[PDB]
RNA sequence: UCGGUACGGUUUGUGUAGGAUAGGUGGGAGACUGUGAAACCUCGACGCCAGUUGGGGCGGAGUCGUUGUUGAAAUACCAC
RNA sequence: GGAGCUUGACUGCGAGACUUACAAGUCAAGCAGGGACGAAAGUCGGGAUUAGUGAUCCGGCACCCCCGAGUGGAAGGGGUG
C-alpha cells in the first residue's frame, strides 16, 4: 500500500546539497506538487525517483509491483516520425512482441509445426491480454487529444513547442503508476494545459508534477513538497501557501542572525581584553567562542541577482515595418495580409496557440529565412539583439566561462569595457559556478546563461522568444522590471495569462479559424482591455468538453 | 574539491583502482585502461 | 428488485455458509422461481494479474457436459472436414467462410480450425478477440487433432481465466441436471483451480466464492470445503 | 461525537457512430405487473460534457422496457 | 618551449643498500604477466629533486568463499583491496 519510498537519503552535487536526511513516502492516488527557487533540486530529486541517478548515502526503492514513467523538461524525442513516437513506447511493450506477428501472418506451415500452437498462441493471448489487438485504431483517438501534428510528420527540425505534445502522449499511453514530470506547462498553450488539468484529475496512479506556475498547480496537485536548501517539507495547500510559509522560514531564521551577530559582538571584545593580574583567561570561553564563530558562516548566505538588460542606442522613428506580408510553408500557409508598423518605448506581445508561426515571424525579422511575399521594412536606426526558444547559443560541452565569454576576458557589451568574470557574476554564476559546463545547469540557469550571451550586442530592438519558462517567480519579477525600464521596444512571445497582463500595450494576436489559418490582428493596448474587445468583434462570449486519450 | 575516487572494472566490476580527480574541471566520470588480476588483461574502468 | 425475486432473497440467509450438499437445494428453490438456465459460480483469488507468475489460466474437463449447443467451426478441407463434421460440429468450412465472417454472420461458438487452413484467419481474428469468439490452442481449437475435440466442446471442457479485476467466473451448467450432477461439475472446477496455484501466492488463495443463477441471488459457500463436496 | 476496520444496502463513470455507452468481466433471451402518462415534485444532491433517476404529488386509470441499428462496444434484469 | 597518439598515476615480486634507539622513512637494478609509445635501441611501478601529512584500537564498504559451537545452512568471525 505503498507506491515509492526512501530511506535516510542524502545526495550532493559538488559541495552544494541536494538532499539530506530526507525520509518521506508516497501512497497510490497522492496528487503531489513540488515547488521551490531554481537550483534547488526539483528534478535531482526526480531523476532519483525515476531510477536514472543513484542517491550518494541511502535508499532509494520503488514498490515492486508497480512502474515509473518520465517526462523530462526537455524531451529526449528520437526523431524518425510522429506516429512512430506514440508507439515505440507507450505501447513500447508490444511493439517487441508484434513484430513476431508480421513473421506469422500468411501462417505457413514451413519450419514450424509444435510451434503452430506454442509459440503462435502467445501471440493470440497478448493481443489479448492487455487488449491491445489493433494499436492504431485507438492511437488516432489518443493523438485526436492531444491534438497532435499528422502522422506523417517526420520531425527533423520542424517542431518546435509542439515536440512536447507528442512526449505527452507517451507516457500518457503507457499509463503508469509511479507519473514523475518535471514542467510539463513549458511550452504549452491555455488549451493544451487546460486539457491535461483533467487528464491529471481523473487518474488512477501517483503523480509528481515539478511546476513553477501557479495556476496548474491549484488544479492538479493536493499536497505540495518544497525544497530549501537540502530540507524538504510537506504541507496541505496551494501556492500561495508555499508563499508565505517560504517567507515566514526566511524571516525567523534571519531573526536569528540579528541575534546571534549581536552576542558574538560582546564575545570578542571579552577575547580581546588582556588578562589581569594573577586570573586566567578561562579557557572553556575561548572554546565556547571559537566554536561559536564556525556557526557565523555556514548559516547566513544568500544571492540573488537582479536581471539588467543593457542600454543601446538611440531609436529612430521607424523601429520595423512590415506590409501586406505571406508566408507558410508547402500548402501550409500561415501568415496572410499582415500589415503593421511596430511603435516605438513599448512592449509588444505575441499571442496565439501552439504551431502557427509565431518564432518564424521572428526568423524573418532578424532574417534567417526570407519571406514569399510582402515587405519587412527595417531601418539603419536599430541593432539586433536576438534570445531564442532553441537556446542554440548554449554548447554543451564548454563551460559557463566560455558559453558567454568565449575564452577571453574583456567582452564588449554596451560598446563598453566590462570584465568577463564580472559579467557573468551579474546574472548569478559566481566562483564555482564559472567551471561548470553547459549540459549540468538547471533549466533556470539555462535560461539564463541565454539573456548572457545574447544580450551581449545590446541593441535597441530585443526579441524575446518564451521567456516566461523555465524560470520562478522571483527572476520573473526580475525579468518583468527590466524591460519596463527599458528605453524602448522589447517584444515578447508567451502563452502566460498573467506575464501579458502586466507587461503590454501592443498585442499581435492570431484571431484564425477554419477558413484562413493566417489572420493576425493587431492592436494597441494592454492585454486586459483587448479581451473585452475580442468578446464583441467576435462572437458572443464565444472566444469544452473532454477529449477522451483513451476508451479504456 | 579533489575527492578520492575510485576505479570499478567494466567487465567484473572489481574496485581495483583508487585515485584522485578535480571535481569541477571533470564533473563526469573518468575511463582510463588499467589492468584487471581478476581477468588477466586489461579492461576499461569507470567510476561508481 | 422484484416482489417474487425478493421472495426467493428471502429463502437465502445471507450471513450462514453454504454447502454443496445446500446449493444444490438453493439451487432446486431458484429453479422452482426463475429458469431452469446456466448457474454463474464466482470465485475471488487472493493473487494479483499483474505479473507472469500470478496469471492464472487453466481449463477443466466437466463429467457432466455444460448444458448449451456447442457449435463448432471447423475450418477444413478434405478429410479433415469429414472427420470434424461426423464428431457434431454443425459449421464445416474452408477459406472461403473467411469471406462469410466478416459479412455480419457469426452463429457459432466454438472454432476449432485446423493449422492448413489458416491464411487468412489471423487478420479476421481482431473481429473475434474482444468479441470473444477466437480461437486458441490451450482452449484446443488451433490444433492438428481436429476430431476428438469436438466432442469435447460437447463435452464442458469450458475455460475459465481471471480478468483484470481479480475474479474467476466459470459456469456449472444448467439446473435440468440432477442436485449432485451439480457437485460432480462443481468439484471438478475447483479441483482444477488449486492445482492452478500459482508458485508465488501470498495470503490465503481462495478468500471468497460464490453461486448465483442468470436471474437469482448469490450464495455464499465455504473455502475450507475442499475434498469432500460429495 | 469524531475516527480505523470488517460485512451489507443504494449510487457515480457521458469525445467521435447511432437513444452524449449506467465502467470492467462472465452469464444472457427475455423483463415489470405496472399508467412510465403528465402536474405544483424534476434523480431540487446530479446540475458543465446532461438528462442521467426520484425528498414524489398517479395512487392498479396501466403504454415504457430483448429494441437483432451505422459502432470498439450498446441496451432488459440480475451476479461477481 | 611546441606537437602527435596514449594511461606504467599498473598487478605478482624484489638481490643489495641509505638512514636509523625503537617505530618509521628512503633508494632500488633486475624477473614474469599484461600494456603505452618507438622503424628499432629502449624508456615508463606519477610529477627536475626534497614538503602537501597521522601510529594502534574500534568500526564501514566491496570482493575471495577460509572457519561455521550436534549436522545442513545461517549469525558472526577471518583474508586481500
Ligand atoms: N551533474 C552535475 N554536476 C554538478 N552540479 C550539478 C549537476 N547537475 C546539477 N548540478 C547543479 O545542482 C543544481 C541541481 O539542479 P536541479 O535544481 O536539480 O535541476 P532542476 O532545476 O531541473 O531541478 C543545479 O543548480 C546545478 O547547477
Ligand atoms: N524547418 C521547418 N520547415 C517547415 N515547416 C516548419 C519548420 N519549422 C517550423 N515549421 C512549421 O511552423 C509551424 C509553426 O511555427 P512555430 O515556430 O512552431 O510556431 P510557434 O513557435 O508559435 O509554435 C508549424 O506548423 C511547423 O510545421
Ligand atoms: O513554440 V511556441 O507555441 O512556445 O512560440
Ligand atoms: O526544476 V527548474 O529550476 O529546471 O524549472
Ligand atoms: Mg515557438
Ligand atoms: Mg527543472
Ligand atoms: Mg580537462
Ligand atoms: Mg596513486
Ligand atoms: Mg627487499
Ligand atoms: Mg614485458
Ligand atoms: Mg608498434
Ligand atoms: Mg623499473
Ligand atoms: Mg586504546
Ligand atoms: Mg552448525
Ligand atoms: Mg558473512
Ligand atoms: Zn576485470
Amino acid at each position: 500500500e505503498f507506491i515509492y519510498t526512501m530511506k535516510k537519503v542524502r545526495k550532493a552535487h559538488g559541495d552544494k546539497v541536494i538532499l539530506d536526511d530526507v525520509t518521506l513516502s508516497f501512497y497510490p492516488g497522492a496528487k503531489i506538487g513540488v515547488v521551490g527557487p531554481n537550483g534547488a533540486g526539483k528534478s535531482s530529486v526526480l531523476r532519483i525517483m525515476a531510477g536514472l541517478d543513484k542517491p550518494n548515502n541511502g535508499d532509494a526503492f520503488l514498490a515492486t509491483g508497480a512502474t515509473v514513467g518520465i517526462l523530462q523538461q526537455e524531451p529526449p524525442l528520437n526523431e524518425d516520425k510522429t506516429v512512430r513516437g506514440n508507439v515505440e513506447e507507450g505501447m513500447g511493450d508490444i511493439k517487441i512482441k508484434l513484430d513476431r506477428f508480421n513473421e506469422v501472418a500468411e501462417l505457413m506451415a514451413t519450419d514450424y509445426t509444435d510451434e503452430l500452437m506454442e509459440e503462435m498462441g502467445r501471440l493470440q493471448e497478448e493481443l489479448d491480454h492487455a487488449d491491445a489487438w489493433d494499436l492504431d485504431a485507438q492511437l488516432e483517438q489518443a493523438m485526436d487529444a492531444l491534438r497532435c501534428p499528422p502522422a506523417d510528420e517526420p520531425v527533423t527540425n520542424l517542431s518546435g513547442g509542439e515536440r512536447r505534445r507528442v512526449a505527452l502522449c507517451k507516457l500518457l499511453l503507457s499509463k503508469p503508476d509511479l507519473l514523475l514530470l518535471d514542467e510539463p506547462t513549458n511550452h504549452l498553450d491555455a488549451e493544451s494545459v487546460q486539457w491535461l488539468e483533467q487528464h491529471l484529475a481523473s487518474y488512477p496512479g501517483a503523480i509528481l508534477a515539478v511546476t513553477h506556475d501557479r495556476y496548474f498547480l491549484d488544479n492538479v496537485a493536493e499536497w505540495i513538497l518544497e525544497l530549501d536548501r537540502g530540507r524538504a517539507y510537506p504541507y496541505e495547500g496551494n501556492y500561495s501557501t508555499y508563499l508565505e510559509k517560504k517567507a515566514e522560514r526566511l524571516a525567523v531564521q534571519g531573526r536569528k542572525d540579528a541575534k546571534l551577530q549581536k552576542r558574538l559582538t560582546e564575545e570578542l571584545a571579552w577575547v580581546r581584553s588582556g588578562a589581569k593580574a594573577r586570573q586566567a583567561k578561562s579557557k572553556a570561553r575561548l572554546q565556547r567562542y571559537e566554536e561559536m564563530a564556525a556557526e557565523a558562516e555556514k548559516t547566513r548566505k544568500l544571492d540573488f541577482e537582479e536581471i539588467q538588460i543593457p542600454v543601446g542606442p538611440r531609436l529612430g522613428n521607424v523601429v520595423v515595418e512590415v506590409d501586406h506580408l505571406d508566408k507558410g510553408y508547402d500548402g501550409r500557409a500561415l501568415i496572410k495580409d499582415l500589415s503593421f508598423s511596430l511603435p516605438r518605448n513599448g512592449i509588444v506581445g505575441v499571442i496565439g496557440p501552439n504551431g502557427v508561426g509565431k518564432t518564424t515571424l521572428f526568423k524573418t525579422i532578424v532574417g534567417l529565412e526570407t519571406p514569399d511575399s510582402g515587405s519587412v521594412k527595417v531601418g539603419e536606426t536599430v541593432k539586433l539583439s536576438y534570445v531564442d526558444q532553441a537556446r542554440a547559443g548554449i554548447d554543451p560541452r564548454k563551460t559557463v566561462w566560455e558559453v558567454v565569454s568565449d575564452g577571453l576576458d574583456y567582452i564588449q557589451v554596451g560598446q563598453t569595457e566590462v570584465p568577463s568574470r564580472a559579467y557573468v557574476s551579474a546574472f548569478g554564476f559566481k566562483g564555482p559556478d564559472q567551471q561548470k559546463p553547459a549540459g549540468v545547469l538547471s533549466g533556470g540557469e539555462r535560461n539564463r546563461l541565454n539573456l548572457a550571451l545574447t544580450l551581449k550586442q545590446g541593441g535597441n530592438l530585443i526579441l524575446l522568444d518564451e521567456p516566461t519558462n523555465d524560470l520562478d517567480v522571483e527572476t520573473l519579477g526580475s525579468l518583468e522590471n527590466a524591460l519596463l525600464n527599458f528605453p524602448g521596444c522589447a517584444v515578447v512571445i508567451s502563452h502566460d495569462r498573467w506575464f501579458l497582463d502586466r507587461t503590454c500595450t501592443h498585442i499581435l494576436a492570431w484571431e484564425g479559424d477554419d477558413d484562413n489559418e493566417a489572420k493576425w490582428f493587431w492592436f494597441e493596448g494592454n492585454f486586459g482591455a483587448y479581451e473585452e474587445n475580442k468578446v464583441e468583434r467576435l462572437g458572443v462570449d464565444a472566444a469544452v468538453t473532454h477529449r477522451k486519450l483513451t476508451r479504456g | 574539491v579533489r575527492p578520492k575516487i575510485t576505479l570499478a572494472c567494466e567487465v567484473c566490476k572489481h574496485r581495483n583502482y583508487i585515485t584522485k580527480k578535480n571535481r569541477r574541471n571533470d564533473p563526469d566520470r573518468l575511463e582510463l585502461k588499467k589492468f584487471c588480476p581478476n581477468c588477466g588483461k586489461h579492461q576499461a574502468h569507470r567510476e561508481t | 428488485t422484484s416482489k417474487a425475486y425478493r421472495a426467493a432473497a428471502a429463502k437465502v440467509d445471507r450471513t450462514n455458509l453454504y454447502t454443496p450438499l445446500q446449493a444444490a437445494k438453493l439451487a432446486k428453490e431458484t429453479s422452482s422461481t426463475k429458469q431452469d438456465a446456466t448457474v454463474e459460480v464466482a470465485i475471488r483469488l487472493g493473487v494479483d494479474p499483474r505479473k507472469a507468475d500470478q496469471m492464472v489460466r487453466g481449463t477443466v474437463n466437466l463429467p457432466h457436459g455444460t448444458g448449451k449447443t456447442a457449435r463448432v467451426a471447423v475450418f477444413a478441407v478434405g478429410e479433415k472436414a469429414d472427420a470434424a463434421v461426423a464428431a457434431g460440429a454443425d459449421v464445416v468450412g474452408s477459406d472461403d467462410l473467411i469471406e462469410r465472417i466478416q459479412g455480419g454472420w457469426l452463429e457459432f461458438d466454438a472454432a476449432i480450425a485446423t493449422p492448413d487452413q489458416m491464411a487468412k484467419v489471423g487478420r479476421i481474428a481482431r473481429v473475434l478477440g474482444p468479441r470473444g469468439l477466437m480461437p486458441n490452442p490451450k482452449t484446443g481449437t488451433v490444433t492438428a487433432d481436429v476430431a476428438k475435440a469436438v466432442a469435447d466442446i460437447k463435452g464442458g471442457k469450458i475455460n475459465f481465466r481471471v480478468d483484470k479485476q481479480a475474479n474467476l467466473h466459470f459456469v456449472i451448467g444448467k439446473a435440468s441436471f440432477d442436485e449432485k450432477l451439480l457437485a460432480e461439475n462443481y468439484g471438478a472446477a475447483i479441483d482444477e483451480v488449486l492445482r492452478l496455484k500459482p508458485s508465488s501466492s501470498k495470503g490465503r488463495y481462495l478468500k471468497k466464492i460464490t453461486v448465483s443463477t442468470t436471474t437469482g441471488p448469490g450464495i455464499p459457500v465455504d473455502p475450507s470445503i475442499t475434498r469432500n463436496f460429495a
